[PDB]
DNA sequence: GATTCGTATC
DNA sequence: GCTACGGCTATACGG
DNA sequence: GATACGAATCTTTTTCCGTATAGCCGTAGC
């Protein structure tokens, strides 16, 4: 007795015009519907910021009533293998469709990064005999995964991270073609906890309109919680050991986090992290892949998380 | 014949010593039908194995034995393809229906028991499969993990599974144990006897019970028909004499690094085990009153880094000479 | 109306980007190819992609193989994509090899192999080489000329649970084609370079001079020769350099330029970590970037090894015995973490922090080497087939039976001076 | 043919070099019926493996010591079994890491008071010794397993628990001369005089077996004749360790490093185990009269430390060379 | 036949009303199903503290007599790769409902231990089946899971079970079984479960039989603490005192005879150490490394297994070590 | 299905969702010849 | 990426 | 008697 | 005639057994 799609999929863009962020790739979208020269493209970024949605948009507004037959949007869900490649995507390729001057058949390779080495070098052979009639467009979330010899015929558009004024725009919109009670505090709150997921921060508002309604930071936080990216970067560059325990005790342990998870996230930070010598950050790496082992022979307890803390403090301030 | 490790193996409840929470537990449990799933873990030989199968016969009976019971150990395959169909499907299957006679001379319970033995050596993609496994089939089904660490044991399964420890069986607690066993094999001991070999067999039975066979067979063949002496049954399990380790720590105690390393080779030459020696060091150096606080500290942890690294499976010679060098320069 | 790595396409000899030294030999091994003796029966091409392996073929077949036809032009590119009724995907490059050699007289026609077969499935792969093996060894007099051209490419992270290795890590020539093929005397491997800058500039102006209304007309003519410049020192790839200056011709804004990111060698990514990047003088942010572009490369054991290997390159080995009793320490170390990531992190990272605070100007670097792993790997075979033999005609003789460690220590090096010193007096 | 071999005792009263450990192998064969599992742990070249041939000759009578070679095969693991009445031959050293199926089927195949011997237990894995903790308990009634090995600190405790500790203490420099001496007695030599046998003896460290292969290498240079000044015909491998001390106490450097390096790959490619490799190391540098006593504590310590690395480890050079690298270091 | 169940299998909640703890979960899923559209769940935590009841108690209440052919459960008991994704997840959420009764429900249970290839395929089936099928994720490991899948799953966060849900759990649980508990022994138990209700089931079982009869007798702390062999605070705080104070030998005679008097392991005290060294001033912050790397070094050479005595050894010296850097 | 009175076989089939909009109308458009 | 040799050209 | 079909089988692929 | 530029070189390589089925062969029957 539901019948309501998700604020996700409710205001789903359906043009080039609404996409927030990335002005200029989505400036260069507009101009490439404008024309209709659409060269091979692999849209590379971070889950959430309109990949698919600009692809499907660009379609829409390239094949326009050719739509239905003109677009073959593959997928990880769907068999992906050199059998297919060879011959449904040959096929769809092959297919003799009669378009608007300018405008080629687009096959929506989105997840292309789960592709299979043999199916990506049909591909290859496919695209080197059909790109007059037909123009590959990959969605990945890394464009290393696609092989270089594919990159090599297909032009790159990377995405950025939305910033937090467009996520703020669409956020505006959403909120205003659905007469949501708004907070400014609530806003930012949601945009914090976004980390530039514009998906994310929608199914939060989401998540806080309907279970408290009013959106302010209160209760945003009281359904969703700060990243522990955050609270892992905090713990790691404490000054003092005591401060770094209790942040970890009470905000990583028992708020319900893994160890395994408070060291891979550990990790990445170390990796990412700034301001820290060079050495220093080798030997932080050093116990957290100590601390990462003991975790994965089956000691994991928080009295190793804690001694990885203190051999952090310990290398940071000496003896 | 037989052993006397297999010999007396305890076949009921009532015969397991010194494990009084666990097997008073399953007692209880064996006159309801709420037995939950179990993870034996302790020190190796200690009675899990044995209480287990004890609790197995007495609750369904040699016949209903074969037909209710599913025994997966380290020798079979235990894989994540085998838990995925094999306890998966024994679970499924429904419990058989008892006969007249069992029901009559047996309580015969409406669940069955899969027993995976030594589960520490399975793996953590194995081990995630038994979860939801052991939990939906659980009204027909019943589950028994046994290993030496827990550690070894995922967080989920230990949490749906119930934690009974048994405990190391010290020189208090298996020496009834020992007694029957020395009385019905007709075994000569001094007094103080059997305490030793409990002391060498530290949290453990079985070793203690090769002990005393050994030591009997060797009384036996000698047939001067005396008593068994301590320093028997010492030397006959590898206990370093009391006079090559007080000559260790002489010249540990000059600190001359040629001198000990030529002891330490006649040592390695005389054939005696790094472990052994190790423990009796700790027990000499840790118990001597001569000795300060922070030397005890220093030689502890000492002790523990060598036998950390004897268990990794290291070459003793250089192990013991380090640790030797390391003490004496102390 | 086109992508304009095609139109702009090279019509002759001339026009193909490829540096004079790689045309002259390739010329020269096609024209002794395609003497009536076969010397050399295939020519194994290889090299990055995009680096004029393909499109140099069919103008050297517009200008010989007519020459030395028969009377009474092109290639004949194997399709891998057709798939026949009656006929087993193994089965379609066994048909396709073994209706290609009646090219010959009157007929013939270059084999031009590209497009691979699904090397990756175990069974048509040693099909496939059990096939150009017997190409090698055909006893046919007459056999016409065939290029395979393997670009190599850095396969990335699959989800393939074992599959051995080799053709999971790497597309090169040696992950397809077996040593007995490569150590063939009629096998002549012809590898390929990266398109120099010069080449590069030289075709991206000949593309501007070719179309420059629009240039102009977008207010793009003027500020050419930057975008050409970065373009041709940014990527070494003929066809995706093209592709970038068409992108950015056609587009009207202020879109950065972008092109593919080329995977750093085994060899470069050595010396990148024992000597550093000139262009990021951050070491934090080449490693991560080192580790996200190429994580199959720093994951393997060899990296690890080819480390061990080459640091002793560092101003020819006359750096302090500090550096390098810290760098196999930390290298130990990271052997004992079972392969973990950090463990690949902390290995590198060590390594190019010692190497920077040790970095004098001035000091000539020597040589790097592959590890040399594979030659003691086979002489601990040889040796074990050594000890099973003496430990087989020992027990035949005798009833000793004797450990291999024994033989290793005692019995292998006393065995020689025993038997063969008694056999001198027999 | 081999001396070791000719001279190979084929009974429990032929033994005489250990006196006591054949009273205990007495009184063990006394009952053949109650046998323990048995564990024989001792210094390599004790004769550990001709105490068990004489153990199972005294429990299953004459024809022990017979010798039927034959071919098996697991799944393409075609381990070599060296079969005998009542006697059966596993070595963990042809089946490195996949040692646990080779094992297990053995082991059901002989279950069908057979004994099965595994010499060198230590070089079996962690798994293998996982499947036998429980493959000894299960078939206790039909398969009783004697293993010997030269240290039982890799064992795990089950299997030490389930199996009897039995020492074998290395020959005496008195016996092994006497031994040395029935030797030459038995195929004459005309010594000199009996201190080179001593000499010998002192040059064995308690291997009787390098004793006898280094008395018939001597004999065979000498033509079947010994000498006072006669030369010691060590291994090469231990000439090469004691040219690669040589070279760490005088090249202080790292392209000596690099020597040392390849000096390794050297004795790694003739298959010497890298452990025995890291000990020789140890105890040549340890032999040197330059270094004082600090260095010859940070030598055993850098050993002990990479000895444990090299343990827990796959590859060898690398804890080889930064033992050496350490070292040097120490040094200058 | 329910009485023929262990105390963790019998005692699953059936409605969201019996699920303690985890109020602002079920608060927020009741005002979801309450207001028709139910996001696409994904539940996170350690384990045993209700994401499966949780689920489970929301599907039976949202399809009434239809929680059968509604829902399709898929757990890690199961083969969960490519091809069982993209053909019995997309056949379920792919076909039309059985009586229009609302949306598919789809409850993957221990998701985590799922391969990257099927977490990729599943999303697209996620997104492109969200009209009639929503999707819930059970994981207690985060990072098992790829972040696109995160990012199109709303996250509920399972919080280890606060002390009075559990208490209020138990106390259902003594009227059921017509039991008697000590607050001591309830307080005990609340540390023991240290948030998961399964322990606490099981220790409840185990105290009941423990008990000669089961009836007239209450459970106390005695028995809570002999029928799993843990160690009574009194012991721990007086092996503190042993090692922080007496002498080597003392300390040691004390610290054999608690570990044997009682049975108690290593592993254990270690851990009670520890917990009674968290609340303590140790002004030098040296002594906090020392402490925290030398019993982390000692519980993992306890995990690898060793000899005990060394280990308690260990133990004594390392806490005399560090707490020498107070002075 | 139907072939004592004989076998009856009595199947059930759930129908697909039908996501596109205009596969309906295509297939009534085809339906028109 | 570093070294050595090698043409080719302004 | 030959057919059209049920069962057998060699097998390219599967995971 | 000096110098930036570019090529060669610095490299090693291992498996599923089973099975639903398209074509072939024996055959119940009209
Ligand atoms: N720039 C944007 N403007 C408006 N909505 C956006 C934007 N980016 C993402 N969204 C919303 O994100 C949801 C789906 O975004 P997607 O494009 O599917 O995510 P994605 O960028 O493709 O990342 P992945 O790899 O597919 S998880 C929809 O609800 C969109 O409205
Ligand atoms: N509590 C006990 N009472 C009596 N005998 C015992 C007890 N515990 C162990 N034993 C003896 O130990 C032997 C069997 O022990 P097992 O149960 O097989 O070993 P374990 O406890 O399984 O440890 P493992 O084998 O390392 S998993 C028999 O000789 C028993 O008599
Ligand atoms: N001046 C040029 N030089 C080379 N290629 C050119 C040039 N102008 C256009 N091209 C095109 O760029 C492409 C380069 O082709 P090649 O590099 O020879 O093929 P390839 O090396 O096999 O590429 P891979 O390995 O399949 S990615 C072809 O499509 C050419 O038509
Ligand atoms: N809030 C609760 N109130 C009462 N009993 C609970 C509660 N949460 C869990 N339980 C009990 O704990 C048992 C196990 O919980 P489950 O929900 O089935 O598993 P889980 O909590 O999801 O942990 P994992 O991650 O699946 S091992 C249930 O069957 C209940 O008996
Ligand atoms: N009591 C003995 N008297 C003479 N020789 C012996 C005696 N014991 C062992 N040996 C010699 O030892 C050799 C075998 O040693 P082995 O069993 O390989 O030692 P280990 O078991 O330490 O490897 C035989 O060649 C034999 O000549
Ligand atoms: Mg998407
Ligand atoms: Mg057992
Ligand atoms: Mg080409
Ligand atoms: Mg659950």
């Amino acid at each position: 007795l539901s019948l309501q799609l998700p604020w996700v999929e409710k205001y789903r863009p359906q043009v080039l015009s609404d996409i927030v962020g990335n002005k200029e790739t989505i400036d260069r979208l507009q101009q490439i519907a404008k024309d209709g020269n659409m060269p091979h493209m692999i849209i590379s970024g971070m889950p959430g910021i309109g990949k698919t949605t600009s692809v499907h948009c660009l379609a829409h507004e390239l094949l326009g009533r050719s739509y239905a037959d003109g677009v073959l949007e593959l997928n990880a869900s769907d068999d992906r293998g050199i059998d297919v490649v060879r011959n449904q995507i040959k096929h769809f390729a092959q297919k003799k469709l009669h378009l608007p001057p300018g405008k080629h058949k687009i096959v929506i390779l989105d997840e292309a990064d789960s592709m299979t080495a043999g199916a990506q070098q049909a591909l290859r052979r496919t695209m080197e005999l059909y790109s007059n009639s037909t123009r590959f467009a990959f969605a990945c979330n890394q464009s290393n995964k696609i092989i270089e010899p594919l990159q090599s015929r297909c032009a790159i558009l990377r995405y950025s991270k939305l910033s937090d004024e467009d996520v703020l725009k669409r956020l505006l919109q959403i909120i205003k073609l659905e007469d949501v009670k708004y907070t400014n505090d609530g806003l930012e709150a949601i945009i914090f906890t976004a980390e530039g997921d514009m998906r994310q921060a929608i199914n939060n508002l989401q998540s806080t309109v309907a279970g408290h309604g009013l959106v302010n930071a209160d209760n945003v936080f009281k359904i969703v919680d700060s990243p522990h990216p955050l609270i892992v970067k905090k713990m790691l560059l404490a000054s003092n050991l005591e401060d770094s325990i209790q942040i970890l005790r009470t905000d990583l342990w028992k708020k319900g986090y893994s160890s395994i998870d408070i060291v891979t996230t550990s990790f990445r930070v170390t990796k990412n992290l700034a301001q820290v010598k060079e050495s220093v950050r080798l030997e932080m790496i050093k116990e957290i892949g100590l601390t990462h082992m003991r975790i994965l022979e089956g000691v994991g307890t928080y009295l190793q998380l804690a001694s990885m803390l203190a051999k952090i403090h310990k290398l940071n301030n000496k003896a | 014949q037989q052993p006397w490790v297999e010999k007396y193996r305890p076949k009921n409840l009532d015969e397991v010593t010194a494990q009084d929470h666990a097997v008073t537990v399953l007692k209880k449990t064996l006159k309801s039908a709420n037995l939950p799933h179990m993870l034996f873990y302790g020190p190796p030989g200690t009675g899990k194995t044995s209480t287990i199968l004890a609790l197995t016969k007495e609750l369904y009976g040699p016949d209903l034995m074969k037909s209710r019971i599913l025994e997966l150990n380290a020798s079979d395959e235990r894989g994540i393809s085998i838990v995925r169909e094999k306890v998966k499907n024994f679970a499924r299957l429904t419990v058989s229906k008892p006969s007249k006679h069992d029901l009559e001379n047996y309580p015969c319970p409406p669940y069955k028991i899969i027993i995976l033995d030594e589960a520490d050596s399975m793996t953590a993609d194995a081990q995630s499969a038994l979860r939801r496994t052991m939990e939906t089939y659980s009204g027909v089904t019943r589950f028994c993990l046994i290993c030496n660490y827990v550690t070894r044991i995922i967080d989920p399964l230990a949490s749906r599974c119930s934690k009974f420890r048994f405990k190391a069986l010290d020189a208090s607690n298996a020496i009834d144990r020992l007694r029957f066993i020395s009385e019905q094999e007709n075994v000569k001991c001094d007094d103080g006897v059997l305490e030793r070999i409990l002391d060498i067999s530290a949290g453990d039975l079985r070793r203690g019970i090769t002990l005393l066979q050994s030591a009997s067979k060797g009384a036996q063949y000698l047939g001067d028909g005396k008593n068994i002496t301590s320093t028997q049954v010492e030397e006959l399990a590898g206990v370093v004499p009391h006079d090559i380790l007080i000559e260790i720590v002489e010249k540990v105690k000059s600190g001359d690094f040629d001198e000990i390393k030529k002891y330490v080779n006649t040592f390695m030459k005389s054939g005696w085990s790094a472990a052994s020696v190790v423990n009796q060091l700790h027990e000499y150096y840790i118990t001597n009153d001569n000795f300060d606080t922070n030397f005890k500290n220093q030689i502890s942890w000492l002790l523990f880094t060598t036998d950390s690294r004897l268990n990794n499976g290291t070459n003793e010679h250089i192990q013991l000479l380090n640790l030797l060098v390391k003490i004496s320069q102390l | 109306g086109e992508q304009w790595y095609e139109k702009f396409k090279p019509n002759c000899l001339e026009q193909v980007a490829i540096h004079k030294r790689k045309l002259k030999d390739v010329q020269e091994a096609l024209d002794a190819m395609f003497l009536p003796n076969a010397k050399h029966r295939i020519l194994l091409l290889s090299g990055p992609s995009g680096c004029s392996k393909s499109t140099v073929i069919k103008e050297l077949s517009k200008i010989l193989v007519p020459k030395y036809r028969q009377n009474s032009h092109k290639v004949t590119e194997f399709r891998g994509d057709c798939i026949v009724n009656d006929l087993p995907q193994m089965e379609s490059f066994s048909e396709f090899l073994k209706g290609a050699r009646y090219l010959v007289m009157s007929n013939l026609s270059l084999i031009l192999i590209e497009d691979l077969p699904n090397v990756f499935h175990i069974d048509t792969r040693r099909r496939f080489q059990q096939l150009i093996l017997q190409w090698l060894y055909s006893s046919e007099p007459l056999l016409p000329p065939l290029v395979i051209c393997i670009t190599e490419c850095e396969i990335p992270e699959n989800d393939n649970n074992y599959r051995k290795f080799g053709i999971d890590y790497t597309f090169s020539a040696e992950t397809i084609m077996n040593k007995e093929i490569l150590m063939h005397p009629r096998l002549k491997r012809i590898k390929f370079n990266p398109i120099n800058s010069t080449l590069l500039k030289k075709h991206l102006k000949f593309i501007c001079v070719q179309n420059m209304k629009m240039l102009k007309e977008k207010n793009k003519w003027n500020k050419r020769q930057e975008v050409i410049d970065y373009i041709a020192q940014e990527t070494g790839d003929i066809r995706s350099a093209i592709t970038t200056l068409q992108f950015w011709a056609t587009s009207s804004g202020s879109l950065p330029i972008s092109t593919r990111e080329s995977t750093i060698s085994y060899f470069h990514a050595i010396g990148k970590v024992i000597h550093g990047s000139h262009s990021t003088n951050n070491d934090n942010e080449m490693i991560n970037n080192l580790f996200e572009n190429s994580n199959n490369l720093l994951s393997k054991e060899d990296f690890k090894l080819g480390i061990l290997e080459n640091y002793n390159t560092f101003n020819k080995g006359e750096f302090s015995i500090s550096d390098a009793s810290s760098i196999v320490d930390c290298l130990s170390e990271c052997d004992n973490m079972n392969g973990l990531p950090e463990s690949n992190e902390y290995g590198l990272r060590e390594v190019r922090k010692t190497f920077r605070n040790i970095s004098k100007q001035g000091h000539n670097h020597g040589t790097v080497y592959f590890p040399r792993e594979w030659k003691v790997r086979k002489l601990q075979n040889s040796f074990k087939v050594q000890a099973e033999d003496w430990l087989n005609v020992s027990l035949y003789k005798y009833n000793a039976v004797h450990s291999f460690r024994n033989i290793t220590l005692e019995f292998g090096y006393y065995a020689p001076l025993i038997r063969k010193c008694q056999s001198y007096k027999k | 043919s081999l001396w070791v071999d000719k001279y190979r005792p084929k009974s429990l009263n032929a033994l005489s070099h250990n006196e006591e450990l054949t009273n205990f192998l007495k009184s063990l064969s006394d009952q053949p019926r109650d046998l323990p599992h048995l564990l024989l742990y001792g210094p390599n070249g004790t004769g550990k493996k001709t105490r068990c041939m004489a153990l199972l000759e005294s429990i299953f009578g004459p024809g022990v010591y017979r010798l039927k070679i034959d071919v098996r095969q697991f799944v393409k693991l075609e381990l070599n079994v060296v079969s005998s009445p009542y006697h059966l031959e596993i070595t963990p050293s042809d089946m490195g890491n996949n040692d646990r199926i080779v094992i297990q089927e053995l082991l059901k195949e002989v279950a069908q008071y057979k004994c099965v011997i595994i010499n060198e237990a230590n070089s079996l894995t962690k798994d293998a010794q996982a499947a036998l903790r429980r493959t000894m308990e299960k078939y206790s009634k039909n398969i009783r397993l004697i293993m010997v090995c030269d240290s039982m600190s890799p064992i795990i405790a089950p299997i030490k628990s389930r199996c009897l500790l039995i020492r074998c203490p290395a020959p005496s420099d008195s016996e092994i001369s006497t031994i040395l001496s029935d030797v030459v007695t038995n195929e004459r030599i005309q010594l000199e005089t009996k201190d080179i046998l001593k000499r010998i003896a002192q040059a064995s460290n308690g291997n009787l077996r390098v004793s006898l292969l280094m008395l018939e290498s001597m004999a065979l240079n000498n033509e079947l004749a010994l000498k006072s000044s006669s030369p010691i015909i060590k291994p090469d491998w231990i000439i090469v360790i004691h040219k690669l001390t040589r070279k760490i106490v005088k090249e202080r450097s790292v392209n000596s490093l690099i020597e040392c390096r390849a000096v390794l790959y050297d004795l790694l490619a003739h298959c010497i185990p890298a452990n025995i490799i890291l000990k020789e190391l140890t105890f040549s540098l340890l032999d040197v009269e330059t270094l004082n006593t600090t260095n010859k504590s940070s030598i055993i310590e850098y050993s002990s430390v990479f000895d444990e690395r090299l343990s827990l480890g796959n590859k060898a050079i690398f804890h080889l060379e930064g033992f050496i690298a350490k070292v040097m270091c120490c040094l200058d | 036949s329910k009485e023929n169940l262990p105390w963790v299998e019998k005692y699953r909640p059936e409605t969201l009303d019996e699920v303690y703890g985890q109020n602002e979960v079920i608060t927020t899923v009741r005002k979801f199903v309450d207001e028709g559209k139910l996001p696409h769940l994904l539940f996170y935590g350690p384990p045993g503290t209700g994401k499966t009841s949780t689920i489970v108690a929301l599907a039976r209440e949202i399809y009434g007599k239809n929680y059968s052919n509604m829902v399709l459960e898929l757990n890690a008991s199961d083969d969960r790769g490519i091809d069982v994704v993209r053909n019995q997840i997309k056949d379920f959420a792919s076909t039309r409902q059985i009586f229009s009764k609302g949306f598919k429900l789809i409850i993957l249970d221990e998701a985590d231990a799922m391969t990257n290839a099927a977490q990729n395929a599943l999303r697209r089936v996620i997104e492109r089946y969200t009209k009639n099928t929503r999707f819930c994720v059970l994981a207690n490991y985060a990072h098992k899971l790829t972040p696109a899948l995160l990012s199109r799953c709303t996250r509920f966060r399972f919080q280890p079970l606060p002390q009075e849900a559990i208490e209020r759990r138990i106390a259902n649980v003594l009227v059921h079984e017509k039991l008697k508990l000590s607050p001591n022994a309830e307080k005990a138990l609340i540390e023991l479960s240290n948030g998961d209700m399964r322990r606490v089931l099981n220790v409840l079982q185990s105290c009941k039989a423990t008990l000669d009869n089961p009836d007239e007798d209450e459970i106390s702390d005695d028995v809570i603490y002999e029928c799993c062999g843990a160690p009574r605070p009194s012991d721990l705080k007086a092996v503190l005192k042993s090692i922080l104070e007496d002498d080597w030998g003392t300390a040691h005679y004390t610290l054999n005879k608690v570990r044997s008097a009682k049975g108690l392991a290593l592993i254990d005290l270690i851990e009670g150490i520890v917990k009674i060294l968290e609340d303590y001033e140790l002004q030098n912050e040296e002594t906090r490394v020392h402490l925290l790397t030398k019993l982390a070094d000692i519980e993992y050479s306890i995990s690898k297994g060793g000899n005990d005595q060394i280990q308690g050894s260990a133990v004594i010296g390392a806490i005399k070590a560090s707490f020498e850097n107070e002075t | 299905i139907l072939s004592y009175p004989g076998i009856v076989i009595e199947v059930c089939m759930l129908e697909k969702e039908s996501i596109d909009e205009a596969a309906q109308t295509e297939i009534e458009l085809l339906m028109e010849t």
